[PDB]
């Protein structure tokens, strides 16, 4: 049924993402979400694919939804901060990278981001 | 830990 | 103990930079350069202060001059890549961060930058 | 190595 099929779609999406097939990844994750809309990982993965396509608004929306489902999803904050930085929403980006560091203090991407964003906030 | 470039 | 005047100016600039007094840092580095115009570190430091003021074009120019003086100055490539990313010159930015990694293979800022820039190059 | 946020 739907939940099990949703996971197969996620796996196909992951393989597409690993092969840099960002649009095919979006398509599979979109089907995964249609089949099961209550899994934060599907939204967070779809945000990842959207980032590589420079679909920053869609990435941001997916990250916000992922957080609604699971507020401790670290990658949702990293990805949303990335999108927000692209969209020159620097204080919001810095807030997301700061939250990622609350959840995961050793995260190097987020540490690097905070240093870079100081000049804009 | 959390590699942004990897999906889950 | 006979510190050269240009180096005294550089140290005053460094103290200002450490205190986040970016304009005062720029002023001191500028005087350092007037006293000794063949020192890459003065230009590279001044680029650092300019970055914090969002003066990306000036930072870039300083980095290019630092490289003219000393082509192995690692921070000149890191800072110029930073400026270039801000200036929406993504392949140039990626090239600078790549050169920094040739000089300093373990540099984390540069490794992080290259992952971020993939979507634009 | 080279911390960008440090001057020399």
């Amino acid at each position: 049924g739907n939940m099990e099929a949703s996971e197969v779609m996620k796996e196909k999406g992951n393989a597409a993402y690993k092969g840099k097939q960002w649009n095919k990844a979006v398509n599979f994750y979109t089907e995964a979400i249609k089949l099961n809309g209550a899994n934060a990982t599907y939204y967070c993965n779809r945000a990842a694919a959207f980032l590589e396509l420079c679909c920053f608004q869609q990435a941001e929306q997916d990250c916000t939804k992922a957080m609604l489902i699971d507020k401790k999803n670290v990658k949702a904050y990293l990805r949303r901060g990335t999108a927000r930085e692209e969209l020159v929403r620097y204080k919001e980006a810095a807030a997301d990278f700061r939250h990622a560091l609350v959840l995961e203090p050793q995260n190097k991407t987020a540490k690097v981001a905070e240093k870079r964003l100081r000049k804009h906030i | 830990g959390s590699k942004m470039e990897e999906v889950d």
